């Protein structure tokens, strides 16, 4: 009784269902291994996650300087602009801070409930019960999200679908920056302007 | 060069031979000669895939004598022609 | 019985005449298979339907185009005349467009009815039964199609079949005479009605 | 059991005296038409083996009734057949003779515009043979030779020997077909190479479309020597 | 299961057995000397593992100077390293000879421990070496010492997977031995590194292969 990706198609065995989002969709067949599942659940939380702060992170500042409220430039050549910092020191500095908090997460993933305890001040105690939700006062502050069943699962999937839209929105914008030589708000005042004579085959 | 009468001998030299000493027109390790020139059947332990009995030896000595036969023909030949 | 193709000849035996407008014609054997003959329908009836449409298109508009009435350039030049929107775009936009449509048939060809029901407001729906037959509102606007058959539904298929094939014959005719004579079907047609034995295919070649 | 029977046995037999001609290309031990990879799914389960040539690839549901399978059996080996023919027939005048004989036109897709030029078709360019100029004419010994030779095939069947194997006296003369086992390899081996001609046919419909010629686009390009 | 006859003594015990004997080498009636059954495998492996190391040095260098991750300084052939000094040489920090001397010194103490390793089998664990004899005793076969240095990181705990990195590693050998052959035949006919050879091949491969490099 869940509606499939396609109208009367039959899903696969291993996908139940049960997870937020699971459409019976996986025509590769790739995730039928059974220690795969798992992984492919939380690199797909990963990636919809930091798809979208980078949806986010792309898309305000040329909405915002094309409307008039700030003069920021491009993402596209920003990492070669004028900063009080060298950008390999920057970088290090990223690969560190992501090494702590991926090694951590990975952490959790392998062994689940290991890591929910802060070392220095052992009286914080993770509250999350769920692995990829950690939730907690740092990552989950106000609380929302988690109540009763069937509650967790509306929410998530409105997270994993919004992740998935703002991850294509992302790869077309690189891909833009690829083809045109401009942000893609503009190709969409481009595409306003002469509709039927602006397309993808218009300068392919 | 591949088109060349040289070539042509050759080639026609070795696959002759060849077919001779995989068809019992000559002799080869499977197929001796007796002092009247007969065939007889000899067994040798040579293992091989082709169901006449055609072994790599077998291969070998007609490729051989066919590469000796086809030099000596293409040099008589040019050497009267 | 029924009046086959070929006077005095066997039917073939995988035709019943079940089917609208079983004539008993297959010389060579093409539907001996039970389940070929429902693709085949399927098939034979898609043809059929999109040539009455070209049909109308390349007969009408000619026509009225000899009467005066209207200007309707030549047909086999159409694709080439100047449009306010890129042609090519235009079969990228149409193609988008029937995609959802070719999925639709394909489903309910598959399975039939898993497609019969409205997504957005799931109250709609279309009342058809049989395999590519929807009714509904959306496709059968007159409600025609939905009647107790004791002898009405069998006789509008059969001449629905019949004036499609009929139409698939003359669009091919169209195509063929346009590619021997570089005039229009109407040209043909006042030279066949003012001398039929002077003016043939021998005629121009 | 004649005397090319035991030559075939000994020489031609494509596997060792002591295997039989059976197991490699009937049972379940066939090759199948993924290699290694095929899996249990992709060879039908009526595709069971027992005729030559299957290699277990229907990957639309045709066949699956005994009356299909059979009838697209004799139409495959009747295609293979005469696809043999065409392809020998089509390679042949070029191998012998290259240039353009005005009579000969070596090139085989342009050989049917020949009868309709003065020269006419000179059988090897021999001014003497044949030298034909009316295409009307050969339309009608066509229709009534083959209508005659395919009127035989489908009527004066023997009613004792196969529709597509008759052998007998006359379609076998050296008597290949003594030996049942044999005659099930001889079967297999001329369905492959039928096959194979049908593949050459094909490609060169579609080479003589693109490219100009058999020779050239196998000498002249492709081959660079 | 391939190549020629199953000669009755290569029964298929051996990692890479397909009863390939057409000379009889490994015949187990008169195999006294250097053609003992228990020496040839040892051999085969040896130079199969020294081939690879051949091979893999051989064809890096000149690769890596394409790539650019090497100064194109030391981007030279492997025969114009120093091996042959009459086709091309390189200035290291000492003379070839003296390097050559050091090098004989260190392949001395690890090829004559070896060696008393293969005929004494137990040795080398027992006498003391700097520390390390403990880990230096061979554990059953001579050609698979093992050990925490040997065999450091673990691979092979089962029987079975052990069979299949055995086969995989003869197979890579073979490969490395005829790889090296070609890489001397090649610089021989040629007087190009083996990287270029490839490269020509597969620009113009009808034009640049052994029939046309027979003029030197
Ligand atoms: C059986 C397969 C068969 C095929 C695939 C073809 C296909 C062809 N015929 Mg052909 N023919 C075949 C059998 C026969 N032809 C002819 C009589 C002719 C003629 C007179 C001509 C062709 C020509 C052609 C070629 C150009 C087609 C075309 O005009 O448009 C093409 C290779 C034409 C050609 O060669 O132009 C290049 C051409 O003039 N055919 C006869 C005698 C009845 C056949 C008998 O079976
Ligand atoms: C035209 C002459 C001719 C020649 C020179 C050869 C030569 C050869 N055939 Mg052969 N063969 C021929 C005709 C010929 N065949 C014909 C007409 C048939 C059809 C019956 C076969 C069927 C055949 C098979 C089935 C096999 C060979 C194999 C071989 C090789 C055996 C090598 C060996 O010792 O394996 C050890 C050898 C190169 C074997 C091989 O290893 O080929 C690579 C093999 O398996 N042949
Ligand atoms: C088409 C066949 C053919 C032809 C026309 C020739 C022609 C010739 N061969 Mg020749 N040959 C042939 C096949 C042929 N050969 C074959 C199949 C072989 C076996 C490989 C040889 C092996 C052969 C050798 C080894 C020699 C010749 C020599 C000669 C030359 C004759 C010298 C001579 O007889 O002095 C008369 C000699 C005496 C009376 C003693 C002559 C040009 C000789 C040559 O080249 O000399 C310049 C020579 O030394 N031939
Ligand atoms: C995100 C991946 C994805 C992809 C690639 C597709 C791709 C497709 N969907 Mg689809 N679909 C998806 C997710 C996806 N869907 C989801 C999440 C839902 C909601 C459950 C649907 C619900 C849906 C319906 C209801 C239908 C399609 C249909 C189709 C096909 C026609 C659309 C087209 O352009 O062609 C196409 C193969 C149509 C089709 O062909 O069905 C037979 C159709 O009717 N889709
Ligand atoms: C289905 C088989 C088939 C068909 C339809 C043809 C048809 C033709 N062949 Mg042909 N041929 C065939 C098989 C076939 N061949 C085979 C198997 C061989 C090899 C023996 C040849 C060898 C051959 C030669 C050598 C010649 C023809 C020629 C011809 C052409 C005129 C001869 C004639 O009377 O007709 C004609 C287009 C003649 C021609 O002009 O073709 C260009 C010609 O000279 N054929
Ligand atoms: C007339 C010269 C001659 C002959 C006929 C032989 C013959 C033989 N030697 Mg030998 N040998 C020779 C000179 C010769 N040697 C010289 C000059 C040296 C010193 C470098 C050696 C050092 C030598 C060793 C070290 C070994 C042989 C071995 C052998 C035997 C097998 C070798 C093989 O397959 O090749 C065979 C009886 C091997 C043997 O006995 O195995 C059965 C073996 O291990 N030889
Ligand atoms: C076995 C073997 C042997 C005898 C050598 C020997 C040599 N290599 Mg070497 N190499 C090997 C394996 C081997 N390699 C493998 C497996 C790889 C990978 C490399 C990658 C490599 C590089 C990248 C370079 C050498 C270089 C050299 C030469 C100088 C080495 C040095 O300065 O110290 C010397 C001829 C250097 C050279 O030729 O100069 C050099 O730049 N090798
Ligand atoms: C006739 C036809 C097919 C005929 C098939 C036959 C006889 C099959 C016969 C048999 O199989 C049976 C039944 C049973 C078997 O046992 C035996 C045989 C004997 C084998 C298809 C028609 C098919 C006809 C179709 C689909 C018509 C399409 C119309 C189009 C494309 C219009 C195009 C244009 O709009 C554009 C694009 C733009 C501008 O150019 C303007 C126009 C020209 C208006
Ligand atoms: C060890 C070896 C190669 C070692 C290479 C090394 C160290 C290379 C080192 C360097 O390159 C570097 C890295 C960098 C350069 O700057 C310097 C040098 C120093 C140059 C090859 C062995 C190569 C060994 C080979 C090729 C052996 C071939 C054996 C065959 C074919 C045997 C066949 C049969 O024996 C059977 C199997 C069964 C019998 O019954 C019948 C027959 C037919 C006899
Ligand atoms: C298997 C399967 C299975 C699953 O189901 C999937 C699928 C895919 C479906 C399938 C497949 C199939 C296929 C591939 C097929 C193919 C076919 C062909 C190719 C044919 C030909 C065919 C071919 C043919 C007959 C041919 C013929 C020919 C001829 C006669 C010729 C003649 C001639 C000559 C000599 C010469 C001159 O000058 C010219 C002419 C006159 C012309
Ligand atoms: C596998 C196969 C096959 C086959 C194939 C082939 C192709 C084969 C061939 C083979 C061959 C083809 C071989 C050859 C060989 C050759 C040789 C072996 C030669 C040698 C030479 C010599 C020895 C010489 C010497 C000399 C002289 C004497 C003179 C002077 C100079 C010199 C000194 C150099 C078969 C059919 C079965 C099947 C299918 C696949």
């Amino acid at each position: 009784d869940r509606p499939l990706w396609l109208p009367g198609s039959e899903a696969p065995k291993w996908l139940d269902g049960s997870l937020p989002g699971d459409y019976g969709f996986d025509p590769l067949d790739l995730a039928a291994e059974p220690g795969r599942l798992n992984w492919m659940v939380q690199a797909e939380l990963v990636h919809c996650r930091w798809a979208m702060l980078g949806a986010a992170g792309i898309f305000i500042p040329e909405l915002l300087t094309k409307i008039g409220i700030l003069n920021t430039p491009s993402w596209y050549k920003a990492g070669d602009a004028t900063y009080f910092a060298d950008q390999g020191t920057l970088f290090i500095v990223e690969l560190l801070l992501m090494a702590w908090a991926e090694s951590r997460r990975w952490a959790d993933i392998a062994r689940p409930g290991s890591v929910n305890t802060d070392p220095i001040f052992p009286n914080n105690k993770l509250t999350g019960t769920d692995v990829g939700y950690p939730g907690g006062l740092w990552f989950d502050p106000l609380g929302w999200g988690s109540g009763s069943e069937d509650k967790l699962k509306e929410i998530r999937t409105k997270e994993v679908k919004n992740g998935r839209l703002a991850m294509l929105a992302v790869l077309g914008a690189f891909v833009q920056a690829n083809v045109t030589h401009v942000g893609p708000i503009d190709n969409l005042f481009a595409h306003l302007a002469d509709p039927y004579h602006t397309t993808i085959l218009q300068s392919l | 060069y591949i088109g060349s009468s040289t070539n042509l001998i050759m080639v026609a030299s070795t696959t002759l031979m060849l077919f001779a000493g995989r068809f019992g027109l000559a002799p080869s390790a499977n197929r001796k000669s007796t002092a009247g020139l007969k065939l007889v059947d000899r067994d040798s332990g040579l293992q091989t895939g082709d169901p006449a009995g055609f072994t790599a030896t077998d291969t070998l000595a007609c490729g051989a004598l066919g590469h000796v036969i086809g030099v000596g023909i293409v040099l008589g030949l040019k050497a009267t022609a | 019985d029924r009046p086959l193709w070929f006077p005095g000849s066997k039917a073939p035996e995988w035709l019943d005449g079940s089917l609208p407008g079983d004539f008993g014609f297959d010389p060579l054997g093409l539907g001996s298979d039970p389940e070929l003959l429902k693709w085949f329908v399927q098939a034979e009836l898609v043809h059929c339907r999109w040539a009455m449409l070209g049909a109308a298109g390349i007969f009408i508009p000619e026509a009225l185009t000899k009467a005066g009435i209207l200007n309707t350039p030549s047909w086999n030049v159409a694709g080439d005349q100047q449009y306010f929107a890129d042609p090519t775009t235009l079969f990228v936009i149409e193609l988008i467009l029937f995609a959802w449509a070719e999925g639709r048939r394909w489903a309910d060809i598959v399975n039939p009815g898993c497609v019969n029901v409205d997504p957005v407001f799931p109250n709609n729906k279309l009342t058809g039964t049989d395999v590519g037959y929807p009714g509904g509102l959306w496709f059968d606007p007159l409600g025609w199609g939905q009647t107790k058959d004791a002898k009405k539904l069998k006789e509008l298929r059969t001449k629905e079949i019949k004036n499609g094939r009929l139409a698939m014959l003359a669009v091919l005719g169209a195509v063929v005479q346009a590619n021997y004579t570089h005039t229009g079907p109407i040209d043909n047609l006042l030279a066949h009605l003012a001398d039929p034995g002077h003016n043939t295919i021998f005629a121009l070649s | 059991m004649t005397g090319i029977a035991e030559w075939y046995k000994v020489y031609g037999k494509s596997v060792a005296p002591d295997q039989d001609a059976r197991a490699p290309y009937y049972g379940p031990n066939r090759p199948l038409w993924k290699g290694p990879f095929t899996k249990p799914k992709d060879v039908p389960e009526y595709l069971k083996g027992e005729y030559p040539g299957d290699y277990g690839c229907d990957i639309f549901k045709l066949a699956r009734l005994p009356a299909n399978y059979a009838r697209l059996r004799t139409q495959e080996l009747m295609n293979g057949r005469w696809a043999m023919l065409g392809i020998t027939g089509c390679l042949t005048p070029e191998l012998i003779n290259s240039n353009s004989t005005p009579g000969f036109e070596p090139v085989w897709f342009n050989t049917g515009a020949q009868i309709f030029s003065d020269a006419g078709i000179d059988y090897l360019g021999v001014p003497g043979f044949i030298n034909a100029h009316s295409l009307f004419a050969v339309i009608v010994v066509q229709a009534l030779l083959m209508g005659l030779a395919e009127y035989a095939r489908i009527k004066f069947v023997p009613e004792g020997a196969d529709p597509f194997y008759p052998g007998g006296k006359t379609f076998d003369p050296l008597g290949f077909s003594s030996d049942p086992e044999i005659l099930a390899e001889l079967k297999v081996k001329e369905i492959k190479n039928g096959r194979l001609a049908m593949m050459a046919m094909a490609g060169l419909f579609a080479q003589g479309a693109v490219t100009g010629v058999s020779p050239l686009q196998n000498l002249h390009d492709w081959l660079h020597l | 299961f391939a190549s020629k006859q199953s000669l009755s003594y290569l029964d298929g015990t051996l990692p890479g057995d397909y009863g390939f004997d057409p000379l009889g080498l490994m015949d187990p009636e008169g195999a006294g000397g250097f053609i003992d059954p228990q020496w040839l495998p040892y051999a085969e492996i040896i130079n199969g593992r020294f081939a690879m190391l051949g091979a893999a040095g051989a064809i890096a260098p000149e690769v890596l100077g394409r790539i650019g991750l090497i100064p194109q300084e030391t981007a030279i052939p492997w025969f114009q390293s120093g091996v042959i000094p009459p086709v091309g040489n390189y200035s290291y920090w000492a003379d070839p000879y003296t390097l050559f001397v050091l090098e004989m010194a260190l392949m001395g103490f690890a090829e004559h421990r070896r060696a008393q390793d293969y005929y004494k089998p137990g040795s080398m664990g027992k006498q003391y070496f700097l520390g390390l004899e403990k880990f230096l005793g061979g554990s059953g076969n001579p050609a698979y010492p093992g050990g925490p240095i040997f065999n450091f990181l673990g691979f092979g705990k089962n029987e079975k997977e052990l069979q299949e990195l055995k086969v995989k590693e003869v197979k890579n050998g073979r490969l490395a031995m005829m790889a090296v052959l070609g890489y001397f035949t090649q610089a021989i006919f040629t007087g190009v590194g083996p990287f270029q050879n490839l490269l020509d091949h597969l620009a113009d491969p009808v034009h640049n292969n052994v029939l046309t490099n027979l003029k030197i």
